[PDB]
């Protein structure tokens, strides 16, 4: 309730002090969107011109949602939300909904609107400080401060969870088989009734919500040509893993079985049950990489046997939700992306490959911006956690235009590296 | 005349408390000037005078200009700066002339004295406390604190940005037209009004101010073109940098090296190479702020490439909202690259060089790519656009590194150009084995306690050659195989690694390193007609590459 209601105290992780994070430059395009967003904001007293005194910073930032014509302001929040308390208000409580994923359909609605009612702590304010840009620095930044729950801030929804299941109340008891969990701004409603009877499930989800106060996202049209309502709809059914497989044909040349026995001794890194020597015996000698050299030695013995060893799940391998999930992605060409997600080196939870946009296509940022935020989407989904990506971008190229594709309203942990021959591992 | 403007609550760092550093007598001839500086600072209302429960003070000093017999006060604050709260740099970087679009009417206020008039929060007031000496030491001591923004203080600058902006709020909105930048010391005002309505506005902004305590000059016949801004000369259709010129003496002080650092971090930002590594570190200690310091090697070496960087004029035209962005590069040579920003042909906005890399095996392809990129953030930050791209590349080169790399890589919308020198990839490795070529198994290890070690091959045909090494590690050696067998080879060749640390170098097509080796090993890739490259684990037996060492 946006009420005079008392604030929460809130306090960043002890010797830790406010996020100093530079804002990076905006398009003019950007920039008169975020003012006009901002301008809106503090005549609803909902941020306020701050001076030079406060230190702090977070980058700020406009997108489109999926098909949206709406620009949306986008706070990146990651360092305030590392250095705020991890709050203690149900967090091993309400343990992840193992049937969200398991469910036919899954909508994602965007309540973050709710957060704008409730205020935030007076002396934890000054933290949210985010700044917009001026073309060519004509003047000074434009300096606010949050006055009530932002959203992206890890806390905005930790507060709140105590009147959105006050919300969620009457749905879920008139509804007992729809599965809702909440993930920062988002609300994941997923049901296994047929794609129109879910729909308007959801509809009404919304007007329920609507008449309690928070407004969510129209579902206006399904008009774009070229497919572009796939989103923000899921469909947990289909998520399939990515198998570790080994090639297949007739004749065998020395390199072939190199690149063979190669790919192997790397896998039995995965399964301890892989053995080699049948094969490497069978390569002695200083021979010629062309040469076709017979297929014998009992080489289909371990060929075929090491070729069902990947086909059972991996030894002592089970989520930990104690820990970071990460993730991993490599350029396989042809808007190919393969993927994994593991807590524990060579421990992959699931093993994956975005193929979606896997035509010919002009733009590789834009295809692994996509691919982050459907690995983060799922990862969601299943663990209710995102993971730390470990990006094969270099980090200037990245940087330049990665927020000119985003429309997710969280922003993943990521870093850079540089991708060795391990790609062809994954087919 | 001290503002009516709020002032902005200013804070020490949490734990640390107020500068308690206390100053040595001068001379009498300078004892005597403060007292007089003093009293003249008084008057109005900027300091203030205070010996009773204020335990802080701050070094002071009087220099005097090489023109006349003048002494002014310095105060040192170097002190109260490292206790004094940080506040936020509001500024992405300093305007560019080029990012200007053209006004009918230009003017140019100074407000270089403004801060001294903008009001200093009370409660912090009682740490700008410093007090000079007395001739002969007679006088006890007089002790002062100020009342405004304190030259040379941490937050002055801040501040005073600060309160001049909401000081302009409400004139900005009274003239939404007309545009009015502000860095600090100048005051841009352009309309595009007839000469006269314009210094209306100016004198009627000029009271505005003075109406504030914000007394500016009355120059608002700066309407005499050029006009100076920022270092910067606008005239009608064209702007020039003014030549900077660094001072070049003997000895240096504290006092000067600093001023140094000072105007050379502003001209870092107009023209590039501006390294001042070398020279600020030479603040080192806590040494009087007179006090000569000797320039090292590279002090001296440091201020001589900055000097003669900016040893030429730099001019461009103004921005013009309707017409496109035209970015174009050029390859200079030793991984040097050029390019030039326009709207029109010929008339740049701004041209400039970019720096290969930081790092060790590179490759042209990527250097341009890099290029782009900084042209792009640079554009953004400038116009608040990307512009179009004329590059020396086709089509063709780039659809093959951005589909055999295996990093994702992306270039926006551009043209190309037919100028040389071209870009392109020098050499392909070969996807597939060649049949018919020697296949050789190199090798090559070292012993890292006596730095001695060993690179050689076995091929197929039985040939094998070991050649010892001084000197090297592991994988200077495995590189150095790699050599040898390319060497030893005819047009085609097959080479059998168990480096993954080399496979990786010579897969992503540097044409241009670090290391001597690689750059032989490169320059002997381009002869050859078809390479292939593989790898295979090692202390696994494989193929001939179990039988290439003994040592």
């Amino acid at each position: 309730p946006i009420s005079p209601i008392e604030t929460v105290p809130v306090k960043l992780k002890p010797g830790m002090d406010g996020p100093k994070v530079k804002q990076w430059p905006l398009t003019e395009e950007k920039i008169k969107a975020l003012v006009e967003i901002c301008t809106e904001m503090e005549k609803e007293g909902k941020i306020s011109k701050i001076g030079p005194e406060n230190p702090y910073n977070t980058p700020v930032f406009a997108i489109k949602k999926k098909d949206s014509t709406k620009w949306r302001k986008l706070v990146d929040f990651r360092e305030l939300n590392k250095r705020t308390q991890d709050f203690w208000e149900v967090q091993l409580g309400i343990p992840h909904p193992a049937g969200l994923k398991k469910k036919k359909s899954v909508t994602v609605l965007d309540v973050g609107d709710a957060y704008f009612s409730v205020p935030l702590d007076e002396d934890f304010r000054k933290y949210t400080a985010f700044t917009i840009p001026s073309i060519n620095n004509e003047t000074p930044g434009i300096r606010y401060q949050y006055n009530v729950l932002p959203q992206g801030w890890k806390g905005s929804p930790a507060i709140f969870q105590s009147s959105m299941t006050k919300i969620l109340e009457p749905f879920k008891k008139q509804n007992p088989d729809i599965v809702i969990y909440q993930y920062m701004d988002d609300l994941y409603v997923g049901s296994d009734l047929e794609i129109g009877q879910h729909r308007t499930k959801i509809e009404e989800l919304r007007q329920h919500l609507l008449r309690w106060g928070l407004t969510t996202p129209d579902k206006k049209h399904q008009k774009e040509p070229p497919f572009l309502w796939m989103g923000y709809e899921l469909h947990p059914d289909k998520w399939t893993v990515q198998p570790i497989v080994l090639p297949e044909k007739d004749s065998w040349t020395v390199n072939d079985i190199q690149k063979l026995v190669g790919k192997l001794n790397w896998a039995s890194q995965i399964y301890p049950g892989i053995k080699v020597r049948q094969l490497s015996k069978l390569l002695r000698g200083t021979k010629a990489l062309t040469e076709v050299i017979p297929l014998t030695e009992e080489a289909e013995l371990e060929l075929a046997e090491n070729r069902e060893i990947l086909k059972e799940p991996v030894h002592g391998v089970y989520y930990d939700p104690s820990k970071d999930l990460i993730a991993e992605i490599q350029k396989q060409g042809q808007g190919q992306w393969t993927y994994q997600i593991y807590q524990e080196p060579f421990k992959n939870l699931k093993t994956g490959k975005y193929a979606r946009m896997r035509g010919a296509h002009t733009n590789d940022v834009k295809q692994l911006t996509e691919a982050v935020q459907k690995i983060t989407t799922e990862s969601i989904v299943i663990w209710g956690k995102t993971p730390k990506f470990k990006l094969p971008i270099q980090k200037e190229t990245w940087e330049t235009w990665w927020t000119e594709y985003w429309q997710a309203t969280w922003i993943p942990e990521w870093e850079f590296v540089n991708t060795p021959p391990l790609v062809k591992l994954w087919y | 005349p001290i503002s009516p403007i709020e002032t902005v609550p200013v804070k020490l760092k949490p734990g640390m408390d107020g500068p308690k550093v206390k100053q040595w007598p001068l001379t009498e001839e300078k004892i005597k000037a403060l007292v007089e500086i003093c009293t003249e600072l008084e008057k109005e209302g900027k300091i203030s005078k205070i010996g009773p429960e204020n335990p802080y003070n701050t070094p002071v000093f009087a220099i005097k200009k090489k023109n006349s017999t003048r002494w002014r006060k310095l105060v040192d604050f170097r002190e109260l700066n490292k206790r004094t709260q940080d506040f936020w740099e509001v500024q992405l970087g300093i305007p560019h002339p080029a990012g200007l679009k053209k006004k009918k009417s230009v003017t140019v206020l100074d407000v270089g004295d403004a801060y001294f008039s903008v009001p200093l929060d009370e409660d912090f007031r009682k740490y700008t406390a410093f007090t000079i000496p007395s001739i002969n030491n007679e006088t006890p001591g007089i002790r002062y604190q100020y009342n405004v923004l304190p030259q040379g203080w941490k937050g002055s600058p801040a501040i005073f940005q600060s309160s001049m902006t909401k000081i302009l709020e409400p004139f900005k909105k009274q003239n939404p037209d007309i545009v009015i930048y502000q860095y600090m010391d100048d005051l841009y005002v352009g309309s595009d009004l007839e000469i006269g309505q314009h210094r209306t506005k100016i004198e009627e902004l000029r009271q505005h101010l003075l109406r504030w305590g914000l007394y500016t000059p009355d120059q608002k016949h700066q309407k005499e073109p050029p006009f100076l801004w920022m270092g910067y000369e606008l005239h009608p259709d064209k702007w020039t940098v003014q030549p900077i010129v660094l001072p070049e003496k003997d000895s240096w002080t504290v006092n000067d090296i600093c001023k140094l650092v000072g105007k050379l971090n502003w001209a870092s930002q107009i023209y590039p190479g501006i390294k001042v590594r070398q020279l600020s570190k030479l603040l080192r200690g806590t040494k009087a702020l007179t006090e000569v310091i000797p320039l090292t090697e590279e002090a001296e070496l440091e201020l001589a490439e900055n000097r003669e960087i900016l040893k030429e004029p730099v001019h461009g035209v103004y921005y013009d909202p309707s017409k496109d962005l035209i970015a174009e590069i050029q390859k200079q040579g030793q991984g040097q690259w050029t390019y030039q920003i326009y709207q029109e042909p010929f008339k740049n906005l701004k041209t400039g060089k970019y720096a290969r890399m930081r790092g060790a095996h590179t490759n042209d392809v990527k250097q341009l790519t890099e290029a782009v990129q900084k042209i792009t953030t640079e554009s953004i930050v400038i116009w608040g656009k990307t512009p179009k791209f004329k590059l020396p590349i086709q089509k063709e080169t780039w659809e093959t590194w951005w589909t055999e790399y295996w990093q994702a890589t992306w270039i926006p919308e551009w043209e190309f150009v037919n100028t040389p020198p071209l870009v392109k990839l020098w050499y392909q490795l070969e996807k597939e084995p060649i049949v018919g070529a020697e296949t050789f198994y190199v090798d090559g290890a070292a012993n890292r306690e006596t730095k001695l070690g060993k690179a050689g091959y076995v091929t197929n045909k039985g040939r094998q050659k070991v050649v010892p090494l001084t000197n090297t590690t592991n994988q200077k050696t495995e590189l150095q195989a790699i050599y040898l067998a390319l060497q030893d080879s005819g047009l085609e060749v097959n080479i059998v690694t168990d480096s993954q640390y080399a496979l990786g170098i010579i897969q992503a097509q540097p044409d241009k390193s670090e290391s001597e080796l690689v750059n032989q090993i490169i320059e002997q890739l381009i002869k050859k007609e078809k390479v292939y490259l593989a790898w295979v684990p090692a202390h696994k037996g494989i193929g001939g590459n179990e039988q290439v060492d003994k040592l």
